[PDB]
């Protein structure tokens, strides 16, 4: 998970919806409503701050070249589709996998703000290596990257460009692989769904409570 | 002098097609800021300058000189 | 010089403290945060909760047992319920600052005691190191970062060939001023001849995607041949 | 959430943005890179591994 549904809720139309003989009697108990109150704005702006500093890791908005040369490396399916938001097809499946006072305040970072985020940390990540988080991103060409990042886990870089065109083989395969997964089962993103779940639980348990003697 | 959002309702801002970044947030996507002479502005917030990169077979960018810079970090 | 880019840098942020108070918000709302807690708390005491009057004293002196205990009743289970709702925040609210702790003794553990190779944890860039200081209910740090800032394009290729045989570079990576080929460490800027004492062998030409003919140096043959 | 947005934000600070040495900590094995894609209230990571 990374943020929730920025809840918001009213305390005075929660307990006296439109009726003065009950605000009234909500008045004697002082300051109840403006600390919760409060205390949801406060997770509300948390929220947006969990998404910032998740996504918002760069400065700059990367973008890929027209050309995809990447070493055989075929990421045709994680960048975003031009044609469509310009989101990315794995994340597609992704959308489409999940599913009184009380109101619902919209994310300051919309979804198509969203993609671009995650199309930029996956521009830098792709063209320049790690040096975009360090400072000025340099483009790096891909197949020199792995040398780097087979050299980061005590294997020199002769394993890769020996082993070029499989280990991208095994990769392009591999990236399909998760496509069948995230379209066959939809428990694939249980925990996304709890996030959504338990907050539906908690919505409609609070707005029953209303029912009660 | 009204802009409609997905937010809601804004009254008192000018909407411009500038982006610029943000300093005030509003929802989505749009931020307000005061700017000149002087007045309100609301505009779809710059996720900053864009850049793109030359990505090529054959070409690296090493850097020739850096910095050693501070920042502060505060818990 | 570098010397004197840490004395000067050292110096702005005596300055940017010096001149905003905002750069400590992290700090000040932790503050801001307690002194509304305790305020709200404070306050409650004036809420009558549906009993006749909000003093004690008052209703003591205002009815007799039998009757004022229904009334005092109605703060007790009130005025209890608001410090039960205060130190249920300060528990959660405990929690959160207890995780920037164990986060701070580990930037304090990893940063300080350390150089930590955890990609923005010390700050933006290939971190050098930090120096904690002291603050009110927290703690302060000052990153010393490296980024680079100045950069040179320059054409790549995994390898050279020199007798039909592959090189790959031991540190380094290959690159050309145009005419003649370098290889170079990855972050600063520095070419150097390609000899054999720099390079490793493995496979040859025939495999290598991007490789390129080249003449790599061999110190051995000057001091045989001389 | 926030202690996994914070989990988030350090898998895509040390093992998208760099190459992380955190034995399980970029899924099982000795890790390469990983490529965030945006979801609804959430982020998924495909760890290259
Ligand atoms: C990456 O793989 C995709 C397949 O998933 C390639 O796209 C295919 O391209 C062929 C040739 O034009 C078409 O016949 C298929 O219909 C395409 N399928 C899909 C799903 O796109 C793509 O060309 C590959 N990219 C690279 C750079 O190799
Ligand atoms: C690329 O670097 C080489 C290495 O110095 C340069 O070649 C030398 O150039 C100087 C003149 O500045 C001559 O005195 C040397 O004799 C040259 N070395 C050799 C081995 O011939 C070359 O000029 C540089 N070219 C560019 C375009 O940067
Ligand atoms: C590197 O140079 C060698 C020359 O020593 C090239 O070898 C020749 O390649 C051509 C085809 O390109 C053949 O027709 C010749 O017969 C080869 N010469 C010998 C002696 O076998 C080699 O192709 C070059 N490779 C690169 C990548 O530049
Ligand atoms: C932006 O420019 C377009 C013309 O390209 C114009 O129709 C629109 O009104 C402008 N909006 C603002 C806020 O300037
Ligand atoms: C880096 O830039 C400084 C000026 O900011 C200059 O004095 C120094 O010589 C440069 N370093 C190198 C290695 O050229
Ligand atoms: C590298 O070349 C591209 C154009 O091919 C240019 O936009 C970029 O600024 C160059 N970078 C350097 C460091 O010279
Ligand atoms: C990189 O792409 C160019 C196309 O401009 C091509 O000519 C070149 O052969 C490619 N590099 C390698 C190593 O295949």
């Amino acid at each position: 998970p990374v943020s929730m549904t920025k809840t918001s809720v009213d305390c005075t139309m929660y307990i006296c919806g439109d009726s003065t003989e009950c605000s009234n009697l909500l008045l004697q108990y002082g300051s109840f409503c403006t600390q919760l109150n409060r205390a949801l704005t406060g997770i509300a702006v948390e929220q947006d701050k969990n998404t910032q500093e998740v996504f918002a890791q760069v400065k700059q908005i990367y973008k890929t070249p027209p050309i995809k040369d990447f070493g055989g490396f075929n990421f045709s399916q994680i960048l975003p589709d031009p044609s469509k938001s310009k989101r990315s097809f794995i994340e597609d499946l992704l959308f489409n996998k999940v599913t009184n006072g009380l109101t619902v305040l919209p994310p300051l970072l919309t979804d198509e703000m969203i993609a671009q985020y995650t199309s930029a940390l996956l521009a830098g990540t792709i063209t320049s290596g790690w040096t975009f988080g360090a400072g000025a991103a340099l483009q790096i060409p891909f197949a020199m990257q792995m040398a780097y990042r087979f050299n980061g886990i005590g294997v020199t870089q002769n394993v890769l460009y020996e082993n070029q065109k499989l280990i991208a083989n095994q990769f392009n395969s591999a990236i399909g692989k998760i496509q069948d997964s995230l379209s066959s089962t939809a428990s694939a993103l249980g925990k996304l769904q709890d996030v959504v779940n338990q907050n539906a639980q908690a919505l409609n348990t609070l707005v029953k409570q209303l029912s009660s003697n | 002098n009204v802009f409609q959002t997905r937010a809601g309702c804004l009254i008192g801002a000018e909407h411009v097609n500038n982006s610029y970044e943000c300093d005030i947030p509003i929802g989505a996507g749009i931020c307000a800021s005061y700017q000149t002479s002087q007045s309100i502005i609301a505009y779809t917030m710059s996720l900053g300058a864009e850049n793109s990169v030359a990505y090529s077979n054959n070409s690296i960018a090493i850097p020739t000189n850096f910095t050693i810079s501070v920042t502060t970090e505060i818990l | 010089l570098i010397a004197n880019q840490f004395n000067s840098a050292i110096g702005k942020i005596q300055d940017s403290l010096s001149s905003t108070a905002s750069a400590l918000g992290k700090l000040q709302d932790v503050v801001n945060q307690n002194a509304q807690a305790l305020n709200t708390l404070v306050k409650q005491l004036s809420s009558n909760f549906g009993a006749i009057s909000s003093v004690l004293n008052d209703i003591l002196s205002r009815l007799d047992p039998p009757e004022a205990e229904v009334q005092i009743d109605r703060l007790i289970t009130g005025r209890l319920q608001s410090l039960q709702t205060y130190v249920t925040q300060q528990l959660i609210r405990a929690a959160e600052i207890r995780a920037s702790a164990n986060l701070a003794a580990t930037k304090m553990s990893e940063c300080v005691l350390g150089q930590s190779k955890r990609v923005d944890f010390c700050g933006k860039g290939y971190h050098l190191m930090s120096f904690p200081q002291s603050a009110p209910h927290g703690v302060v740090f000052l990153h010393v970062t490296y980024v680079p800032a100045q950069e040179k394009n320059f054409t790549t290729a995994p390898a050279i060939c020199h007798d039909g045989k592959a090189h790959f570079p031991r540190e380094g990576v290959f690159v050309s001023n145009g005419t003649h080929w370098f290889v170079t460490q990855r972050n600063f800027y520095e070419p150097q001849i390609i000899t054999t004492d720099n390079t490793f062998v493995s496979g040859n030409c025939d495999v290598v995607i991007g490789i390129v003919n080249n003449t790599v140096y061999d110190p051995l043959q000057p001091e045989l041949d001389s």
